[PDB]
């Protein structure tokens, strides 16, 4: 929101609706096996 | 059996013979609800208190406040059967009874004893945060209600409709001592959230000193020449001369020029009259170009914290209680008043709604050839308005802002207009252009109970007419601002409640520790202008490194370093952009916090001491403002286009296209 | 246009606007409710007889004793509004109904054997609404204030984007029942027609259908369309009907007659359908996409070929359509739905309901009802039918019936109660509109969702469950009842009625204690619209769009009659003008406009059909008549407040204040003021406070008179004619012959109440406005109630108010007023208190009042007499004893050395105590009235018996009067028969008043019987009527008497929402005067303004100016002794001001004699009549000002009285009407740190009451936490008041002056130890 309830999950940390994932490791990322559901984001390191 | 002491365990509730009742619960009865029945609101009628309400107090000195007789007799009874069998004025203490069964005048002498220098705190009922208990001293009040220091109302956010205050004695010495230690009046200066001088002056007393501080063209005696501002004072106490004239008198302004050696500057100002007897009040270290200007809301607050920056505490609490008087005492030669004879409202606002009207009709009817959509009219309309509304502004505004011309060494040489409303809108008191405009000007489009917006504003403004079509636009605002603020409250304290919840064991409880380490502190340069500076931030912390300049190899900062003012002029005199702060997450300190990793921005301006727990003080600062809470962009900041670590490249067009996410653009 | 009144002071009837509706009396649209309810009306009228038509003929099971109904007697107001106010009794009247009670032949086709009729049977009573919509039950009135709950009819329901959580509008139904339980309906974008029923769960529409046993080919029978398909010479084809193409698109290139009509890629919208209508095309070439997708309904299976793979209801596919179209059939019918328009909802939703029968039907119904259990059949179909269908359960009538029906859009709205099917269905095919393109949602608040349960209303709610309550004693009584055995009140008893009406009429959340301290206020606290109630739109569930404002509420709801804070729309109150309409809305009063003319006939008409009707503005310019100035005028059109021509408003609003209430209209130029600091003037009016010298506002708007005679605090007449015998409480009136009744003569009485207490514990008398030989007309007053001035509404006192700083004692809300005020002691309150005393048998022993009273001298009996009960006046203060109260004592704690001495010295040694009802402690006041109430059954010893003869002496008095009228005017009649009889006139004047004989000689006579009966029936009420309580037998109630003054600290505010505090009354010698002298009265802030924006009242402020400078005029020059004729110099300017508003001249009536006494009451300022939004000018104002010896401004240079300068710019100064409130400093100040605390927990006794200490909560224990203040925390929540022993540690402790204490123990805290020590751990503190 931009006040007490976006502040109050704050407070609990709530993971949210659709959360914006971040690059696990340093190195290439490809992707395997097509939506069954899931896809394989294979991040391999190169370093 | 050992089940029926804590309850009945876990059974089934044991009963007695033909009675339906589980059996006295020892577990309940030493603990209960919120804890126990003592650290709940359970916590009993307090002795040695009186609960009522309040009242004002002019003459009330700085440290001290008004206490009703009657209250004082319940209060203070013990001091007086052991005075009165102290000096021999009373056999026994059931002798001590009649004299006060009587209320003999003796006793009135004995609890004059017990009162002349004894501390006594005060603490209001809706007092949520920390700024609604002080200590003061009392003075013999012939009434009901408690009296209490107006400069200090506004930290209490206690007004006048039914604030009930209860007064708490402070028995022991310790309490008495802690009074006058750290909740004193004149101990709580500045807001433990940020350090500025918290009491501003709200709106009475700014305008008594507006109405001083002021220049304009005509004025008797503007001319003439006096030695000194002292009898400039016997000048329009006398009134043979008036208040804004440009006078020439000798102010002696001065300067900590030394270390405490304020070195005296004999100076000669071509002044007004009222700014000259502010010179009297003014304590001398601070400079007279501070009282030189036509008064505003901003600066007279930041006045006392930069008297508190060069003369420092003393010299400016001193000086706030004379501002007080003197508040009210020019306050009342302003006779600033405003009926409806002395409002002006421009007939270029019926002019200005002329031109509204033209534009609209139109538009509705593109609809119905089929021009416009429904919505594309919509937002039409409303933009046409909101700018009427501004040119509705550069009408009223400009008309109140200069347009009184007066005959003086010359054709007519126009000043600022006098008018109250400007005053008001300038002084910073209580004049917001916005609601005064919506009150002479067109009120504007007030919002619908969808929570978007009724196009149609509230021409007929308030002076003049308003129909019941007006009111029913409003009426969602009405609604609106109550509803939010009446639920605001009651989750607000359940904000402070988990703050509470979150750090009751911090406590600052070491100086230096072992680390190295802290976080980046950065001004947050985004968007357009540059928001919180560098300086803002470590305002009143300590640093955590040894910090370089723009120039290199050149210490500026060394790493153990209490940064204040000054050293904040010195972070701005260059331009270094980023700096590290030992921060207490970063804090090495086992289970509490070290001064070098806190800094010293409190309710104070000095080094954070052992013994300071700060992890409740932080819930209540920072659950406070609970109640408040709710295409193809065009550079407009004139600097250099910096492109950071963005891989651009030069095509057909000689067009800069981008080729990586990471553009940021920065204004070096 | 006059009456007496306005000979004694004409208001100047200042307004400008031609009216027309004539404010009726403004409680009567509680009265006319009532009226419909409880009336001789056995036609059928909705009401009390066909209430009773409803539940009869009442009868079970072979009982054999079918119980008729006939009608009904009401009997005798018990007593008067007086008695019932003083004594405090009910004021009610006993149903004495007519039952027809025939007992019928055992087994026999119905033969009467007693075709009795019993009269007058005692089903209870019912409160009787006084004439001023008010209830006098117990001690004072409470009122039945209106409630407001879901207008009983139907509902359609939106909950867009929200409660659809996906992006899919859903817009749904429902169907609210009038008596019975809710019928929900769904429609959501996931295509579905259900039903949730009741309340619970939900369940299939189709559900029902196949209860009432329903056929598959009996169902789609009723609801669509049925394709013909035709395969003639094995070729495909449709018949096609294009009304059914909407919502189908064109896939093939669509043939017909050989012309491509509709080319591939287009949807039949609107216009191809047009092109097939324009020749009926119904015969067009398929080829086999378009009919491969579909279901088909008769039971064809393949004829020629020879294969089962189509039956009843199968669609088409891939592999068998290898058989199917080669097959060849003649007539394809199938059924009918698209993808866009028509959904598939019940063709769906039988496919969501497992049933096929009425049996599975019932059953899964019954599991709506309990589910977990396994039903029968009989009583599922006993469940089934009786729900919906059971005329003796479910009930709508014409009221649900026509909002139900009419908003189906039928004719049948008013007829059935119980459910009919096709209407049920038609509701559904409207929900299907909904959900596809017709049909629109009611929203809540609209009128639509919305009943105002009224007075009577309610009361046919309390009264419906005692029929119930009671008859579940009576239904089995009748099968219980043989022959001669069961008869009225052998049946039917009191209390089943007793206990239900005097619940909700006597304390319930919807009929209320009437806050009782201004006029104003108890007319916005009896004529108010509440949202809350039993069963009404609660806090916890509505939320803030019920809350909200509504366009169609235009002259209904006032939203500025409201609390400050949470609830501010569900307190929301009516309009002045409107009126209750029968269905539960509201007769909104118009003005018929045929087109261009404005006629004054007043049409009362309702929201929805204002949607109907477009309607002019009252606050329009009209001309002459009514010929609209401009083209244009303001037309609501359907809720668009739009410009048209003048020639198309059907209606017009009534006044240009027909949108408010009360409290708003009162006070003028709200056309200038802000709606925040509206609902704040609002709050404060209804808090005004009961001043002793209540003085009217001169500059009102008309209504003042009408708070009078649309309130009940003011006793009017009945009746005109000259005042006969006018003392205090008594006002004996002689009426005029024109109107005086040829019945026993007619001299009226009114009795006046006399310092007495409220609700408030405020005193209220009614000051005789009327004097000696003074005569009234039939619609006079002739008392005063509290704050009332000649009837006239005068809640406080206006003064000079000034808007000038002035040494901080007006900061913001700080107020700064002259000592004058409480110097002369106008604005000062009354605070008669009651407490009751109990006596008379507690079984320890029984009780005697005062008798014993040790502890105590003689000093104390100097004001307690021979009855040991306090004086007729007395000044009790701080800890005296009011009445004396004894109390026997006890077994185990007498000792053995005065077990013996006791039985020596007397019965009653030392058993019965001194524990008498003490004056309270901290108050000092004056006990006026003792109300006292002897032992039901045996009287007291002589001072309650000598309250009787009190009680005796005052009654004999007013009787006598009306006796001697009649018995001496009779005897005029004899004086004129001995005439007839041998003159012997003057032989009568010297003899005594006892000299056609048997005639008048035996009236004499006669009316001294009646005489007798009249006293004698008047003390039965006096000596026998102190019936108390089964247990307490002797009540003695107390009546003390404090004035409360004013003085700095209390608050006080206005009218415009301009609150404060005064903060030092200061002497009036530092108050800024004029060049005058005249100092100023009020001293106020004025920097709230450009962001408060109440400017009316700085408007009210100049006109203030005007309106007393006027009175200026004639009051010096009446120092000069001046004629009539040169204040009439001045009447003229001061009515033909400055403007052309149709002051409505006069100069045929006294303006000599009549305006003399107006003369003397006019010298201080002029009662006016302006109306707000449409009435004074700023031209007519400065006229004014002009008009007086004043200044055009309004602001004039005033001297201080601490100083004697020029306040430099002229300040603003003139009158404005104050008003302050009831919050008094007295209720506010309870110090208390030393005293007593409870017994049952550690909790000091009182609150706000006695011992006031301060309640610490746990927030601001937080704020100590926040602060160094541990060791005072400790103290605070430990040695202060917690440590049940370490607060006297302390006492003991102070007296010595010692503040030096050791860590002690929590106490309790140590038996938390022996809590730990009792389990498995234990303290044992080591080293």
């Amino acid at each position: 929101t931009g006040g007490l309830p976006r502040v109050a999950d704050l407070f609990e940390a709530r993971r949210p609706k659709e959360p914006a994932i971040l690059a696990e490791i340093s190195g290439i990322v490809s992707f395997g096996k097509e939506t069954k559901g899931k896809r394989r984001l294979v991040i391999t390191p190169v370093d | 059996a050992v089940d029926a002491l804590l309850d009945n365990g876990r059974r089934g509730r044991a009963i007695t013979g033909s009675n339906k009742r589980p059996l006295k619960s020892l577990a309940d009865m030493i603990k209960g609800k919120q804890g126990r029945f003592r650290q709940n609101l359970l916590g009993k009628r307090v002795d040695y208190s009186g609960r009522s309400v309040i009242t004002v107090g002019p003459y009330l000195r700085l440290h001290q406040c008004g206490l009703p007789k009657k209250m004082a007799l319940e209060l203070f009874k013990p001091f007086i059967y052991g005075k009165l069998e102290l000096r021999g004025l009373a056999t026994t203490i059931k002798a001590a009874k009649k004299m006060v069964e009587r209320e003999e005048a003796v006793v009135w002498d004995i609890l004059d004893e017990v009162i002349r220098e004894h501390p006594v705190l005060l603490n209001r009922a809706p007092t949520l945060h920390r700024l609604g208990i002080q200590a003061f001293e009392p003075v013999l009040i012939e009434g009901k209600a408690i009296q209490l220091h107006p400069l200090v109302c506004a930290a209490y956010n206690a007004d006048f409709d039914g604030d009930q205050m209860a007064v708490h004695v402070p028995l022991t010495l310790e309490a008495q001592l802690e009074a006058r230690a750290l909740m004193m009046s004149t101990n709580n200066i500045l807001s433990p959230a940020n350090g500025e001088p918290i009491i501003v002056p709200s709106q009475d007393v700014v305008l008594g000193l507006y109405y001083m501080t002021r220049d304009c063209v005509n004025a008797k005696g503007e001319g003439m020449v006096l030695t000194g501002p002292k009898e400039a004072e016997r000048l329009y106490r006398s009134g043979l001369a008036s208040l804004h004239a440009r006078v020439k008198v000798r102010i002696t302004e001065y300067e900590k020029d030394a270390n405490g050696e304020l070195v005296a500057k004999t100076s000669l100002k071509d002044t007004t009259v009222g700014r000259a007897i502010l010179w009297m009040i003014v304590p001398k270290g601070l400079p007279y170009s501070i009282v030189n200007q036509a008064l505003g809301k901003k600066a007279i607050s930041k006045m006392l914290n930069t008297c508190y920056r060069i003369l420092g505490l003393k010299p400016t609490v001193i000086f706030a209680d004379q501002i007080m008087y003197t508040g009210f005492a020019y306050a009342a030669r302003s006779g600033a008043s405003v009926g409806i004879d002395d409002m002006v409202i421009p007939e270029k606002k019926h002019e200005i709604i002329s031109e509204a009207e033209a534009e609209v009709a139109e538009i509705q009817e593109q609809f119905q050839s089929g021009l416009v959509t429904a919505g594309e009219r919509y937002n039409k309309v409303i933009d046409i308005w909101a700018a009427a509304n501004d040119r509705v502004s550069k009408a009223m505004m400009d008309n109140l802002q200069t347009e009184t011309v007066i005959n003086r060494d010359g054709q007519e040489e126009k000043q600022v207009s006098f008018n109250s409303i400007y005053m008001m809108a300038d002084s910073g008191a209580r004049g917001s252009a916005a609601q005064i405009r919506q009150l002479a000007g067109m009120r504007g489009l007030m919002a619908k109970p969808d929570g978007s917006i009724i196009e149609t504003p509230i021409t007929a403004n308030f002076r003049e007419g308003l129909n019941v079509l007006q009111y029913f636009i409003s009426t969602h605002g009405a609604r609106k601002g109550l509803a939010d603020t009446a639920l605001k409250t009651a989750n607000s304290g359940y904000l402070t409640r988990r703050l509470v919840d979150v750090a009751q064991d911090l406590v600052v409880t070491e100086d230096d520790c072992g680390t190295h380490e802290g976080i980046m502190m950065t001004p947050v340069i985004e968007g357009g202008d540059v928001k919180e500076p560098l300086r803002d931030r470590v305002l009143g912390r300590v640093t955590a490194e040894d910090v370089l300049k723009p120039g290199t190899a050149d210490i500026l900062v060394p790493r153990n370093t209490l940064l204040h003012e000054q050293w904040c002029d010195l972070l701005e005199e260059n331009s270094v952009d980023a700096v590290k702060v030992r921060s207490v997450v970063s804090c090495d300190t086992d289970f509490g916090v070290c001064a070098h990793c806190y800094g010293r921005d409190l309710a104070r301006g000095h080094i954070i001491n052992k013994g300071e727990a700060i992890g409740v003080i932080a819930a209540q600062s920072i659950g406070e403002p609970g109640t408040q809470l709710t295409s193809s962009i065009q550079v407009k900041n004139k600097g250099s286009i910096k492109l950071s670590n963005v891989k651009s490249v030069v095509n057909s067009s000689g067009k800069l296209v981008i080729t990586s996410r990471n553009t940021e653009l920065k204004l070096i | 246009v006059y009456s007496y009144t306005e000979k004694k002071r004409i208001r100047k009837d200042f307004g400008k606007r031609p009216q027309v509706l004539d404010v009726p009396y403004l409680l009567s649209i509680q009265l006319d409710s009532f009226q419909k309810f409880i009336e001789q009306d056995p036609e059928g009228q909705y009401g009390l007889e066909a209430a009773f038509r409803s539940v009869f003929p009442i009868q079970s099971y072979s009982g054999n004793s079918e119980l008729q109904y006939v009608s009904y007697r009401l009997g005798e107001p018990v007593f008067d509004v007086q008695e019932c106010q003083i004594r405090g009794v009910t004021y009610s009247a006993p149903l004495r109904v007519k039952l027809r009670l025939v007992i019928y032949e055992r087994e026999a086709p119905e033969g009467t054997v007693k075709d009795i009729k019993e009269q007058e049977v005692y089903m209870g009573e019912i409160p009787l609404m006084t004439d001023n919509g008010t209830f006098v039950i117990n001690g004072t009135e409470r009122v039945i204030v209106s409630q407001l709950h879901r207008s009983p009819g139907v509902f359609f329901d939106s909950d867009k984007g929200k409660t659809h959580s996906s992006g899919k509008v859903l817009y749904n139904a429902r169907i609210i029942p009038y008596r019975g339980s809710w019928l929900d309906f769904e429609f959501d974008p996931k295509d579905n027609l259900f039903v949730r029923i009741d309340r619970r769960r939900k369940l299939p529409a189709t559900i029902i259908l196949r209860a009432l046993n329903y056929t598959t080919e009996q169902i789609l029978d009723l609801f669509f369309e049925k394709v013909i398909f035709e395969i003639r010479d094995n070729k495909l084809q449709m018949e096609l009907v294009p009304e059914r193409l909407r919502g189908e698109t064109a896939s093939f290139d669509i043939e017909a007659n050989g012309k491509v009509y509709v080319e591939k890629g287009r949807r039949i919208t609107a216009r191809h359908i047009r092109q097939l209508e324009k020749d009926d095309v119904k015969l067009i070439e398929v080829p086999v996409e378009y009919i491969a997708g579909k279901v088909v309904a008769k039971d064809y299976i393949d004829e020629s070929t020879g294969e089962l793979i189509c039956a009843a209801n199968m669609e088409l596919s891939l592999d068998l359509l290898a058989k199917l179209s080669q097959s060849g059939h003649k007539r394809i019918e199938t059924l009918f739905t698209n993808d866009l328009d028509h959904g598939p909802y019940i063709s769906e939703t039988l496919r969501v309901d497992p049933t096929n029968d009425r049996l599975s039907a019932l059953v899964e119904i019954y599991r709506m009802m309990r589910p977990g259990e396994p039903p029968t059949r009989e009583a599922a179909e006993s469940l089934f039918e009786n729900l919906f269908f059971s005329e003796d359960r479910y009930d709508l009538s014409a009221v649900g019936r026509m909002k139900f029906n009419r908003s189906l859009l039928r004719e049948e709205i008013e007829g059935s109660g119980i459910l009919s099917k096709d209407d049920i269905i038609d509701v559904m095919k409207k929900l299907i509109d909904i959900r596809n393109g017709k049909g629109e949602v009611d929203d809540i608040d609209h009128l639509g969702n919305r009943r105002i349960r009224s007075v009577g209303e309610m009361a046919e709610n309390q009264f419906r469950v005692g029929l119930v309550r009671v008859e579940r004693a009576v239904k089995e009584r009748l099968s219980l009842g043989d022959l001669d055995t069961l008869m009225p009140q052998d049946m039917i008893n009191a209390k089943p009625i007793s206990a239900a009406v005097k619940e909700f009429f006597g304390s319930s959340q919807l009929s209320q204690f009437m806050d009782q301290n201004n006029p104003l206020s108890e007319i916005t606290h009896k004529r108010r619209i509440s949202a809350l109630g039993p069963g009404g739109l609660t806090r916890e569930r509505a939320g803030f769009e019920v809350r909200d404002v509504h366009p169609t509420h235009y002259g209904r709801v006032c939203p500025i009659e409201t609390p400050e804070g949470p609830n501010i729309g569900l307190i929301n109150s009516l309009s002045v003008y409107a009126q209750t309409n029968e269905y539960g809305f509201l007769e909104t009063p118009y003005r018929k406009v045929t087109d261009g003319v404005v006629t004054d006939e007043i049409h009362y008409l309702s929201a929805i059909e204002e949607g109907n009707y477009v309607i002019a503005q009252a606050n329009s310019n009209l001309d002459e008549e009514g010929h609209f100035v401009e083209d244009l005028v303001t037309c609501r059109s359907k809720g668009e407040s739009s410009l048209f021509s003048r020639d198309q408003v059907d209606y017009m609003d009534v006044s240009t204040q027909q949108v408010v209430s009360v409290g708003a209209s009162l006070i003028p130029f709200l056309e200038h003021d802000d709606a925040n600091r509206a609902l704040m003037g609002a709050n404060m009016q209804r808090q005004a406070v009961p001043t002793l010298r209540a003085d009217k506002p001169l500059v009102g708007t008309g209504m003042e008179r009408a708070v009078a005679v649309d309130s009940g605090v003011t006793a009017v007449a009945k009746r005109g004619g000259v005042v006969q015998y006018v003392d205090a409480s008594r006002i004996v009136i002689k009426v005029n012959e024109d109107e005086m009744y040829p019945g026993e003569a007619g001299i009226d009485i009114y009795n006046l109440t006399k310092y007495t207490r409220s609700n408030q514990n405020t005193c209220i008398n009614q000051m005789p406005c009327v004097s000696l030989g003074e005569p009234v007309e039939r619609g006079d007053v002739l008392a005063d109630g509290p704050s009332t001035d000649l009837g006239e509404l005068a809640l406080g006192q206006n003064m000079r108010v000034a808007f000038m700083p002035w040494n901080g004692y007006n900061f913001e809300d700080s107020i700064l007023v002259s000592e004058r005020v409480v110097q002369e002691d106008r604005f000062t309150t009354i605070h008669i208190q009651e407490l009751a005393c109990v006596s008379r048998d507690t079984k320890l022993g029984p009780e005697e009042i005062t008798a014993d009273i040790p502890n105590v001298g003689e000093a104390a009996l100097s004001k307690l007499d021979e009855s040991g009960i306090v004086y007729i006046g007395a000044e009790v203060t701080g800890g005296d004893i009011l009445v004396g109260k004894v109390t026997p004592k006890g077994e185990t704690q007498l000792t053995p050395e005065e077990k013996l001495l006791r039985a020596i010295f007397g019965e009653k040694a030392s058993d019965v105590k001194d524990s008498s009802l003490r004056v309270p402690n901290g108050v000092s006041g004056t006990v006026i009235d003792v109300q006292v109430f002897t032992r039901d059954g045996v009287e007291k010893d002589k001072r309650a018996l000598e309250i009787e003869e009190m009680q005796l002496k005052q009654a004999k008095k007013d009787l006598s009067e009306e006796l001697q009228i009649l018995e001496a005017g009779l005897f005029s009649r004899i004086r004129a028969v001995l005439v007839a009889g041998g003159v012997e006139a003057e032989k009568l004047d010297k003899l005594p008043r006892d000299r056609q004989l048997e005639q008048l000689a035996e009236q004499y006579d006669e009316l001294k019987h009646e005489f007798e009966k009249k006293l004698e029936a008047k003390r039965r009420k006096i000596t026998q009527g102190d019936d108390l309580a089964p247990g307490v037998l002797k009540i003695v109630k107390v009546y003390l008497a404090v004035k409360r003054r004013i003085q700095p600290g209390d608050k006080m505010a206005g009218r415009h929402g301009n609150k404060g505090v005064i903060s030092k009354i200061n002497p009036i010698e530092d108050m800024p005067y004029d060049e005058n002298g005249t100092p100023v009265d009020i001293v106020l802030n004025p920097l709230g303004v450009p962001s408060r924006m109440n400017i009316g009242q700085i408007l009210e402020t100049h006109l203030g100016m005007a309106a007393k400078g006027i009175g200026d005029k004639i009051n010096a020059m009446l120092k000069q002794q001046q004629e009539v004729a040169k204040l009439r110099e001045f009447i003229q300017r001061a009515y033909d001001l400055g403007a052309d508003v149709r002051q409505k001249v006069d100069l045929s009536t006294f303006s000599d004699e009549e305006v003399m006494r107006l003369a003397e009451n006019l010298r201080k300022g002029m009662p006016i009549a302006t109306p707000v939004f449409d009435g004074a000018k700023e031209a007519e104002i400065k006229e004014l000002l002009k008009l007086g010896d004043l200044p055009t401004s309004g602001q004039i240079r005033l001297y201080d009285g601490r100083t004697g300068e020029q306040f430099e710019r002229p300040v603003t100064v003139g009158y404005m009407y104050m008003l302050k409130l009831n919050h008094l400093v007295d209720d506010k100040m309870h110090a208390r740190s030393t005293g007593s605390y409870s017994l049952v927990t550690q909790q000091p006794l009182g609150g706000k009451a006695q011992f006031g200490g301060q309640r610490f909560g746990e927030m601001e224990v937080w704020a100590l936490e926040a602060y160094g203040a541990a060791y005072t925390l400790q103290e605070m929540l430990t040695v202060k008041s917690d440590d049940v022993n370490g607060r006297t540690k302390m006492y003991k402790n102070i007296v010595d002056g010692n503040h030096q204490m050791e860590p002690g123990m929590p106490e309790s805290f140590n038996v938390l130890l022996k809590e730990i020590r009792s389990l498995g751990i234990n303290i044992e503190l080591e080293d």
